[PDB]
């Protein structure tokens, strides 16, 4: 439940 | 604004049908506040005498210490206490809902001050339900956008709740069920909200509390059953969930001193269960997850319950559809390749999924996750032999945490879009 291994965060920073 | 920042300032705000969960990223746990405002009209002189001037013309209050200090005070609170999204949807004309709602906004933004200066403004993400039309995103924009000149605020972003739960499990690929007061939203997510799949059920915690509202009327406490906060107690404690309803009544018709109880409302008031009505136990749980049985019925022949449709907008929340099939017609309603990536994993989350296993009832008595498993594998076999049924560690919180993990990840240079319905606004 760490942010770090969220697979979630690369995900959403890669949208444009 | 740099990484450090938003790990401090990102400000999480849930607005569930009856509890909004709120508060900073460096919280270990969200603060609650009721989803309610209580109006003040007609009172007594006497009573008003002795109020603020400042709340008195105001006339509306909310937070759950300022609402337990004048709620005694009002004769009449069915007409005076306003819940804005008992159903999840506040009506576009309702402007007694969104004042509520706005007040709400005000009251969590000012339970946490400022006191370091590098600080420009919270980077604000707020959960609706996947059932909320264009026009409350709308709303809630102009709402924070107002409250921009009382608060310093510098983005604001929103997202559907189902969303926020499957990021805050960490899970890109699954199936959504999220049960709380109100209703159940079924919803595929495969790295986003897969709209076509979603189902909605009109049943959630409130028709738990009505059959144990019936049920205490049956056993003899009428006047009891007249206050909501004691039949929210008696649900609590004394709820649970069969395996197989008709093996629980048989057992507990059996074997009844197994399953009596007893409540403690206050330091003069107790309840108890009796012999003659400790099966009913079981309806109690049972009717989130399937209302159609024959002891849930005989309440509706005598219109002491209602168990129907319901429409808002361009969605259909079924009455009587049992969880299992509404997995299971989500599904079907999604292409073949979304339903291979997203069937592996059913992931429940909600208050209404709390129950617990009493010990020494494992034999009868279920948790929710086992309930949903045996429905599972009674109407499909082959996909209950496949997939991982599992219940968020804190069932309140889940989208609190989603919410506040999407604000944090977004990109700023993500504007908000009408077309994509994403994005950021800056007031
Ligand atoms: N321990 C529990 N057992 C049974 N029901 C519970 C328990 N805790 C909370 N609930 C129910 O969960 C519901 C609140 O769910 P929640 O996730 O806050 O969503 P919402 O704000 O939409 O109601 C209420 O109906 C409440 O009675």
């Amino acid at each position: 439940g760490g942010i770090g291994e969220n697979e979630w965060v690369k995900i959403l920073r890669s949208k444009r | 604004i740099s990484d450090a920042y938003r790990l401090k300032y990102t400000f999480g705000v849930d607005f569930g049908t009856s509890y909004v969960k709120y508060g900073p990223i460096t919280l270990n746990e969200p603060k609650m506040v009721q989803t309610r405002g209580l109006f003040l009209r007609d009172l007594p002189e006497s009573v008003k005498m002795r109020i603020p001037p400042d709340v008195l013309a105001r006339g509306l209050v909310v937070g759950d210490e300022e609402v337990r200090k004048y709620l005694s005070s009002v004769r009449d609170v069915q007409r005076n206490l306003k819940y804005p999204l008992k159903d999840g949807v506040a009506r576009r004309d309702d402007e007694e809902a969104w004042r509520v709602l706005k007040e709400l906004a005000r009251y969590t933004l000012a339970q946490f001050p400022v006191s370091d200066p590098e600080f420009a403004g919270w980077l604000v993400a707020v959960a609706l339900s996947a059932l909320a039309p264009d026009y409350m995103y709308k709303a809630i924009f102009d709402i924070y956008d107002e409250l921009a000149s009382e608060f310093k605020i510098y983005a604001v972003t929103i997202l559907p709740q189902p969303l926020a739960v499957a990021i805050a499990e960490n899970a890109v690929n699954c199936v959504i069920v999220e049960g709380g007061h109100g209703n159940i939203q079924v919803a595929p997510i495969s790295f986003a909200l897969i709209r076509e799949g979603l189902v909605a059920l009109n049943r959630g915690g409130a028709e738990a509390n009505a059959i144990t509202r019936e049920i205490l009327k049956d056993i003899g406490y009428s006047d009891i059953a007249r206050e909501e906060y004691a039949v929210e107690v008696v649900k609590r404690a004394v709820g649970l969930v069969p395996r197989r309803l008709k093996e629980a009544i048989r057992a507990a018709k059996s074997d009844p001193d197994r399953f009596v109880t007893k409540v403690r409302l206050s330091p003069v008031v107790e309840v108890e269960i009796p012999r003659e009505y400790a099966w009913t136990r079981f309806l109690i749980g049972e009717i989130v997850f399937d209302p159609n049985h024959e002891e849930i019925k005989s309440y509706i022949e005598q219109s002491r319950l209602r168990i129907e449709n319901a429409v808002i907008g361009d969605v259909t929340l079924y009455g009587e559809m049992d969880v299992a099939s509404a997995i299971i017609t989500s599904l079907r309603n999604v292409s073949v390749e979304i339903q291979e990536r997203v069937a592996s994993q059913i992931i429940l989350s909600g208050g209404a999924f709390s129950w617990r296993v009493p010990p020494g009832m494992e034999d009868v008595a279920a948790d929710s996750v086992t309930r949903v498993k045996i429905a599972l594998e009674e109407k499909s076999p082959a996909l209950a032999s496949k997939v991982e049924v599992r219940l968020v560690s804190e069932p309140q919180y889940s989208v609190w945490r989603g919410a506040v993990i999407y604000g944090y990840a977004l990109p700023l240079s993500l504007e908000w879009s009408d077309t994509t319905r994403e994005g950021w606004r800056f007031p």
